[PDB]
């Protein structure tokens, strides 16, 4: 088959991946021991995408765990994971980069990187047709941010025709979780943008809104937040993992959603989103499902999608439904909301349908927007970064590792070119 | 027995094929494993296991894999079911060059092998869409090879017209232009249908709530069924495919007829209707039965065909035609004085079990070339032009080896062809 | 078979139609699903399922929806039962412009389709009231379209006269004027009846306590039944609708005959009565059998018709007429010397099961034009005038695009027509 | 269908609506969980008017709850309602306007309004043909009065061709329930009159009379009073919710009952009204039913209907009865009582009949009068208001919110123009 390979980097990366791989294991009927127990044939039909069979039923997640800080994975494998994952894949040192990009990427991380890449090669050798690499990260967490960036540069060198993509948590526009989070982000981005095919942008703040207010969740922990992230990741791959009326492979989705090289930044949408109390008052139709998909409240990145224009929107549906119903409904939306779509692209919609639903939701869909709105998130980081950069706030931790001032200058300069491109198309 | 080749390319081509051959088996009483004039599409093997003349090509193995698991697995030849590794991802440069190369030889050798299985090779149909990577690039490559190896044989292609308002892929306008331009020199006649107009018709006439690919495809399959029926069965005026070319192509390049079918009506409506020959024929020229969303009153008819099926007698036809020609609301071109070839077949149309159409004693496939088609041209020419003005998604082909100005020239050719419609209508 | 079109417009038109076609089915032995000369209103379809020549138009879907659920659902064509979304709400401006536009095309295409189902198209009846929005505005729009598309065919309309003292809608006087004015130029003859006079007759003659639309409508339906009976059955003097026009219209615009029917009597009274030809004929000219509350002694007869049904022989008629003409209490106009066309049909009248009329061996529909009708004119002219002097409810049309002075001119025309009654009587 | 949407505003609004929606749920056989359980087809035939089906049997009342004071709805949803209503529709803040029009409408209410309107749009999108908006209110209660007024202005802007109407409790002419009730009323009225199509005027005092003396009710609580209000609301809509001899849609009723723009003020009548003890001594005939309808004692607004003249009277009947019986009886009434009907309109009566009775009352009818008498209620408010306005009583609560003295000046001036118009027609 076409195999995808994951990398997990950082606390953030490894934690998110923890539940992500749990979720997919559910999706295919795989038990916590790595032994396939599903009922339907489609449960394991394409299982090869994410799993390597190591005997009998042993199914091995195609994934590498990478962290300089050993307690992270220690907790992951303490959980209902450790025996799914093979110990060849736990690649970890014992030193934290302590939220220093300069460390996690550029200095110490490199040590670990070599052993990582070797495992990468192992997997890429065992793969039949290597379709690429998904890497969990926090854009501002030191080793998620940095270490991931280095791995990506290397892997892209050795597999330049493969789909490589990352799920990087963008810093919440209101609250910073790291004081230097703007540094970690801007640096990461410099190299992340040029060396990846796709990057997903997501904010914990937006997730909080979604959790607590839309889903009326009482105590929004990371387990539940990551539940949401795991979500949108799962859907994308249903394009590959399952058949459907419109099978749209990950590459095909990529091709359709990138109008221009470098603007590959995505704000996953979500449907349906409503708390259990309110579910009895609604009906999951395609109109309902799409109305959910076109909601600013269901935008998982903290950005108002009605700022500027949508360049491209991939509506990926899961479950049975009529193509007329869908097509028509999407077009109704595009007609009514035509002030939010880029005039450049006639038929600003894009769709795909896999004929299997997630989890027990009859209807589901996941919404991948690329709106010029997203520039605001880039501003967030730019602005914060800039202020600190002026005063050289916390400079001696990075320059302590040998990082150049011009490195940061060029990093922001490339985020400024990036936002400039968003404007030109807006 | 004169026999024809069928090729199916792309998800669309394959899906349609699925239904198409199910239908054929039903029309001859053939079981899903091939178990028994049908020798015009089948090869009887030692056991009464008739095997179809069709080759299925899918770079995205998922679709044919489903077919290979599906009930008609038994029927097809494993060497007919030709699957790749990855698809063109809606990229003509790969379908027609990078990836298409690989298989295209494998497939041709099937075709040559199958052509030696045959004595009376007459035509070969190619099912695909205009924009799906597999369907698009691959087709134009294939057709060029078949125009070499056979060249004399009837080259038939089914390419679904990219519905005017409703699209699934963003770059679909690109692909159509490029595909079309190429295949213009290798194809004898190309059919186009509109998924949207068809949806409208499902709703309007059949009284369907929400259409999807399943039932839509059953419709298309019956239209094709009639065409072949002229070959496969006894009729008063039996039409060969060679005829179809002679009569439906007024002009070397404008071979782009559109075709509808009547009666399209629910079993319920059939009792409040007496479907006479004249009744149906009238319905064939109703703009609301118009299976490409292009209202026939927007231009003039360049040519006509009536493939009549079931209890239809020469005079009733002649009288119905007399009525139609009398109705001067059907404007046709000075260029083409009386050309209304009518086909008539004897064999009635057939209904799919679990299908949605009224079992009627007589039906007809209308087929025509109208200057109004230029409208459809306009649309895509422009759609393409718009995005090409941006170079939206240009990096994506031009990296694959495609030439700026190649795209310009291709669109030039499409504009020249549109200008040729104008020329005929004059 | 010469066949006629029927149209039903408005709640009134539709209700009456309900009963009318129930009756017809009973007169031919046709079952509620169409199951078997009736081919003069029916089209026999493949299964013996005769389908009526009638189109039902209802902007207020509720009424036809009830018909669509009702027993004769089976009989009608879903494409005949044409329902809207909202009604004109007793507003001519919407019935004849704003809302009527929408459907009016849909309906016309049914009519043209049905007209091609036909060979011998003779007339077309239109059932409605004079003031109900649907009935009123819509009718005058429709008639104008049919006066274009057919123009030669007999245009028959049934518009219930707004009972002198008794009204349901306040603005009913408006609507009548406006409707009438318009339809004056598109209608060949218009019938008027009075619900009040009919109530009086139900009570008086049939010995009914309290009339309602149910039984009232059964009465009307039998009156119409006789008219058609001249077409639908063998009679000595068979009258075509074209005749009706020739003889009932003394003058280009005064085509506004009124019509009654005798015997109207309870089954009980029939045994204390010997209903001879002369007996009944006498009863036809009794002011108490006068189905519009306009006492015939208030004017002079401009014209006459006797549609005799059942056992009625030419001489008995001739003698009865001789008696009537002898009675010089029936004053008729110098202008019109001996015009008493008598129709005679052979076929007897029929009784509705669960009906309230005496089953009689002979009956007659009297129809006449009298100068006394000017009285009815006076009423409405004035009624309208009064409210128009106020502009009671004027905001309501004039917002809809209707012109002050248009209303004045319309009433002018009605006053000129009333003045024309005066002119004839002289 | 044609859907109507409600809004509920104020304690008064939400309380009245509480039982109203209970009542209709009974009318259609809907249980307290929102699941339809009725027996007859007519139970849910038109259910779409007021209900949106959210699954299975979930039926969702088309209504929005709006209140700045949260305890109100809290009590409603504590009752046998909360699980019918969907929590998307509970739109409430936590601050009371404390019977300040200035607050509930003009200052704080606006905050809530935005979220309200969004829900409005949700419903209006889900509706097929939006036929309008019914809004429960107290004309003198701060947030019923005010907040409703703002919502109305907005909604009418966004749906200007829809029937929008309100049920506003007019201040009892004897007893004031709020000291500033005259202010709240006069202000509300200023904007209510110009921005609504219909307003119903009702007094608790009159209701008390009806409850305690006519119905001999021992303890007239609000549950029982609102029972009466709920009543007359239900009837109106039977015109739409059910079929009948004369189906008179809400719009049609509106059209017929408004002789002039702005005088849309109604005093619902009621029949039958007699306590259970006395019911055995009477017979519900149409004469009885109408005698009830023409009683000053059965006038639910505190106004003697024999002061001045009736402009228009809509008698809407429920249950089977003869049209002659009704017509005649109504006309008998108009003849005898001709001194109470406006000479402007010939046939001052207006009628409609739906063929289903309420609740288990064989006969029922609801009487919608519009008499010049109503001016007295306007005087009540005017006079009270005026006195307070002179002294600037309680001025600093409104001017505290920023309300202009001239705002109140113009408000009364427009009520004075209003009453002046009533005089001119009286
Ligand atoms: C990719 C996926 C898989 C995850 C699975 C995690 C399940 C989990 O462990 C908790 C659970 C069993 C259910 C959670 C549902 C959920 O959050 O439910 C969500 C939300 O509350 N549901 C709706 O809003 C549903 C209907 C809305 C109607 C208006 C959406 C949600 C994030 C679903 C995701 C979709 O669930
Ligand atoms: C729109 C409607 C529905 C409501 C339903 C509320 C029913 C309720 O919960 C209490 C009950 C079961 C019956 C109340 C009857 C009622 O008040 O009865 C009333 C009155 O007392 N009834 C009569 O006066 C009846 C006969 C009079 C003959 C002279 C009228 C009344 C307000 C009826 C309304 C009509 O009932
Ligand atoms: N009539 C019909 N059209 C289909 C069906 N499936 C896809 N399409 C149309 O085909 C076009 C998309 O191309 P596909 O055939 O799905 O893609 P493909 O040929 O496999 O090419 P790639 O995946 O891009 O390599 C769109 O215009 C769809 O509307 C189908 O089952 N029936
Ligand atoms: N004879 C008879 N007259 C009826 C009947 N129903 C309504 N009417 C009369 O028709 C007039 C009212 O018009 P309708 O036909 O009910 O209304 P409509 O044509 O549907 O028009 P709108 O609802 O206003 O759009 C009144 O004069 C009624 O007396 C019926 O069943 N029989
Ligand atoms: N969504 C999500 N975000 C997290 C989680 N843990 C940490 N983060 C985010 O990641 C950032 C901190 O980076 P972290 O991964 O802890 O640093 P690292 O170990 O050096 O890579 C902050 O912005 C946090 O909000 C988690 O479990 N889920
Ligand atoms: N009919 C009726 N009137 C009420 C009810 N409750 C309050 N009212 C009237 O409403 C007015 C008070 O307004 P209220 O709704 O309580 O104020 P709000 O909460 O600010 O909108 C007074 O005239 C009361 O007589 C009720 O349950 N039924
Ligand atoms: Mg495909
Ligand atoms: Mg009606």
């Amino acid at each position: 088959m076409r195999e995808i390979v994951h990398i997990q980097a950082g606390q953030c990366g490894n934690q998110i991946g923890a539940k992500f791989w749990e979720v997919i294991s559910d999706e295919h009927g795989i038990d916590p021991t790595g032994s396939y127990h599903g009922d339907s044939d489609l449960q394991l039909e394409r299982i090869n995408v994410y799993y390597n069979e190591a005997a009998g039923n042993k199914y091995v997640p195609r994934a590498i765990l990478v962290d300089l800080e050993p307690g992270t994975m220690d907790s992951v494998r303490s959980g209902p994971f450790g025996q799914i994952f093979r110990p060849d894949n736990f690649v970890f040192g014992q030193s934290g980069a302590g939220n220093n990009w300069a460390k996690g990427h550029y200095t110490e991380g490199a040590e670990l990187v070599d052993s990582v890449l070797d495992v990468v090669r192992k997997e890429s050798e065992s793969c039949d047709c290597l379709q690429g690499f998904q890497l969990t990260h926090s854009l501002g967490g030191g080793t998620g941010s940095g270490m991931g960036t280095l791995l990506i540069s290397k892997i892209r060198e050795e597999y330049p025709d493969r789909i490589m993509n990352t799920f990087s948590v963008v810093p919440s526009p209101k609250v910073s979780d790291t004081v230097v989070e703007p540094y970690n982000a801007t640096l990461s981005v410099h190299q992340l943008v040029e060396n990846t095919d796709e990057t997903y942008c997501i904010d914990n703040e937006a997730l909080y809104d979604i959790c607590f207010r839309t889903l009326k969740l009482t105590t929004p922990t990371y387990g539940d937040l990551n539940h949401l992230v795991s979500a949108t990741m799962s859907g994308v791959t249903t394009c590959l993992r399952f058949p459907g009326q419109l099978n749209a492979d990950l590459r095909k989705l990529a091709v359709n959603m990138v109008p221009f090289p470098r603007l590959h930044f995505f704000m996953p949408g979500f449907a349906p989103l409503t708390s259990r109390g309110s579910q009895q008052y609604r009906a999951l139709t395609v109109p309902e499902l799409t109305q959910q998909m076109f909601d600013a409240k269901n935008m998982m990145a903290a950005c108002d999608p009605r700022h500027g224009r949508y360049l491209t929107v991939a509506a990926v549906f899961r479950g049975r439904m009529s193509m007329k119903e869908v097509d028509e409904q999407m077009l109704n939306v595009q007609n009514k909301n035509s002030s939010y779509f880029v005039e450049w692209i006639p038929n600003n919609v894009k769709t795909a349908v896999c004929d299997i639903p997630p989890r027990g939701l009859k209807m589901s869909a996941t919404f991948i927007g690329n709106s010029t709105a997203i520039q605001e998130l880039f501003k967030r980081i730019s602005e914060q970064f800039t202020a600190m950069f002026r005063r050289k706030a916390f400079l001696h931790w990075y320059t302590g590792e040998g990082m150049d001032e011009m490195e940061f200058t060029e990093a922001e300069s490339n985020m400024n070119d990036l936002v400039s491109e968003y404007q030109q198309y807006q | 027995m004169r026999e024809c080749i069928s090729i199916h390319v792309g998800q669309a081509g394959v899906q349609i094929g699925n239904a198409c051959w199910e239908l054929y088996c039903l029309e001859h009483g053939i079981q899903p494993d091939g178990q028994m004039s049908f020798n015009t599409f089948f090869s009887e093997t030692g056991a009464g296991k008739h095997v179809p003349r069709a080759v299925f090509v899918d770079l995205e193995p998922t679709v044919i894999d489903e077919v290979r698991t599906g009930t008609y697995r038994q029927l097809f030849h494993p060497e007919q079911l030709i699957t790749g590794k990855e698809d063109a991802a809606n990229n003509y440069a790969r379908g027609h060059y990078t990836i298409g190369k690989e298989i295209i030889d494998l497939v041709l050798d099937r075709i040559r092998k199958l052509a030696d299985q045959c004595t009376g090779l007459q035509g070969f149909l190619v099912f695909h869409s205009f924009g799906g990577g597999t369907g698009s690039g691959f087709t134009s490559l294939l057709m060029e090879r078949l125009s070499v190896d056979y060249g004399k044989k009837s080259k038939l292609e089914f390419s679904i017209y990219p519905a005017p308002q409703v699209s699934t892929a963003v770059v679909e306008p690109y692909n159509s232009i490029l595909t079309t331009h190429t295949t213009l020199e290798h194809s004898d006649c190309a059919f186009m249908v509109d998924n949207e107009a068809i949806y409208d018709i499902c709703r309007r006439n059949l009284d369907i709530e929400r259409p999807t690919y399943t039932n839509l495809n059953r419709l298309i399959s019956q239209i094709v069924s009639s065409i072949t029926a002229s070959l496969r069965f006894d009729g008063a005026l039996n039409v060969d495919l060679t005829e179809f070319q002679t009569n439906l192509v007024p002009y070397p390049r404008i071979h782009f007829p559109l075709a509808t079918y009547a009666p399209v009506i629910s079993a319920e409506k059939a009792y409040h209707e007496q479907l006479s020959v004249a009744e149906i024929t009238n319905a064939c020229f109703e703009p609301a039965n118009q299976m490409v969303k292009c209202d026939p009153r927007h231009g003039k008819y360049m040519a006509c065909c009536l493939l009549y099926r079931g209890d239809v007698v020469p005079k009733d036809v002649n009288a119905a035609i007399a009525t139609i020609k009398t109705k001067r609301t059907i404007q046709f071109v000075d260029w083409c004085p009386t050309g209304f070839k009518v086909g008539i077949n004897y064999q009635p149309p057939t209904v799919v079990p679990g299908g949605d159409l009224a079992k009627v004693q007589r039906a007809v496939c209308m087929l025509s070339n109208t200057t109004a088609i230029a409208e459809a041209w306009a649309r895509l020419d422009h759609k393409f032009d718009l995005m090409y003005a941006k170079r939206a998604f240009v990096h994506w082909y031009v990296g694959e080896g495609m030439e700026e100005g190649e795209f310009s020239e291709a669109r030039e050719d499409m504009a020249a062809l549109e200008k040729d419609y104008e020329e005929v209508g004059v």
